[PDB]
């Protein structure tokens, strides 16, 4: 299961 | 930035030098960045069908790739691997040994 | 490994293609040393694809949902590649690489052990979630800017939930469905050669292996050559060790798939 939240730097 | 030179290993999949099907492999590892050219060579001529695994990397973030072509080794037939990378002034050619 | 622990890892690479279009995104998924999924932005499917027989036993909702999450990653790291240019005052003509690793560890019993969430820019550490899954390790002044933002937005909590939850739930399921394949070992095939000598371990899984040289029962480090473990292409791995003067030396091979550590008769 991949992650569902990705953030910017 | 820090560019890492590729580590090259050309080798046979299963043990063989005679009529028994195997796979010729050129495993490149420990390099950065990812743009790399791997050519399997038969007596100096590029083998046309050479597949490779999906790009992945190690704990130090350096990449590794395995290039392979299906083959049936014979006693006399010679093979090689040609690898070019940004860290390489000229293509490096490693010949299959044992 | 010997602990009996099992691990799920997702590796992602983004390489910007200046003047040649949008960046290339490759994402690969591994359970221990066996890959099971992949996603390549250059591929026509534009969807998460299987690479192990036991992941195809998953439902069809899985492949749609997993595709949506890896595509979000690829699109998110495309802006992050551009943010890095501003943080480091670099030009739009250079090719740069952004790498991410995330995943979790479980034990032999399947309980949560560790979590991972790290980034690298151009092959060197950018930012990492620390082992407490609550604080961040920033490697340079650029990552300090990102660390402050991720502390204000409380990103650690949102990741810690995934690592302890959805992450381990999947690893368990993949381990059980791949029981016939994942919870097994391949012992090395040992053999030795001589040249005016070296031991060979072939066809072993997992890749964790140790090759030792002892002369007359004493550890030998000098005149010894050990190459990195290599894949054969069939899911197993290979490694060899080497050192007139002869007969007095012995090669000792240790592996979690070996009933006993092996000693090689020259």
């Amino acid at each position: 299961n991949y992650n569902y939240l990705f953030r910017l730097f | 930035m820090i560019q890492r030179t590729p580590k090259i290993q050309v080798y046979s999949r299963h043990p063989a030098e005679n009529g028994k099907s195997n796979f010729l492999n050129c495993y490149v590892s420990g390099f950065h960045p990812s743009d790399i050219e791997v050519d399997l060579l038969k007596n100096g001529e590029r083998i046309e069908k050479v597949e490779h695994s999906d790009l992945s990397f190690s704990k130090d973030w350096s990449f590794y790739l395995l290039y392979y072509t299906e083959f049936t080794p014979t006693e006399k037939d010679e093979y090689a691997c040609r690898v070019n990378h940004v860290t390489l002034s000229q293509p490096k050619i490693v010949k299959w040994d044992r | 490994s010997v602990d009996g622990s099992h691990s799920m890892r997702y590796f992602s690479t983004s390489v910007s293609r200046p003047g040649r279009g949008e960046p290339r995104f490759i994402a690969v998924g591994y359970v221990d040393d066996t890959q099971f999924v992949r996603f390549d932005s250059d591929a026509a499917s534009q969807r998460m694809e299987p690479r192990a027989p036991w992941i195809e036993q998953e439902g069809p909702e899985y492949w749609d949902e997993e595709t949506g999450k890896v595509k979000a990653h690829s699109q998110t790291d495309r802006e992050n590649l551009r943010i890095a240019l501003r943080y480091y005052n670099q030009s739009e003509a250079g090719s740069h690489t952004l790498q991410m690793m995330f995943g979790c560890d479980v034990g032999s019993d399947g309980r949560f052990l560790r979590g991972y969430h790290q980034y690298a820019y151009d092959g060197k550490d950018y930012i990492a979630l620390k082992e407490d899954l609550r604080s961040w390790t920033a490697a340079d002044m650029a990552a300090q800017i990102t660390k402050r933002k991720w502390e204000a937005a409380h990103v650690a909590e949102q990741q810690r939930a995934y690592l302890e939850g959805t992450c381990v739930d999947g690893l368990r399921r993949y381990l059980e469905n791949g029981k016939e394949t994942l919870q097994r070992t391949d012992p090395p095939k040992t053999h030795m050669t001589h040249h005016p000598l070296r031991c060979w371990a072939l066809g072993f899984y997992p890749a964790e292996i140790t090759l030792t040289w002892q002369r007359d029962g004493e550890d030998q480090t000098q005149d010894t050559e050990l190459v990195e473990t290599r894949p054969a292409g069939d899911g197993t791995f290979q490694k060899w060790a080497a050192v007139g003067e002869e007969q007095r030396y012995t090669c000792h091979v240790q592996h979690e798939g070996l009933p006993k550590p092996l000693t090689l008769r020259w």
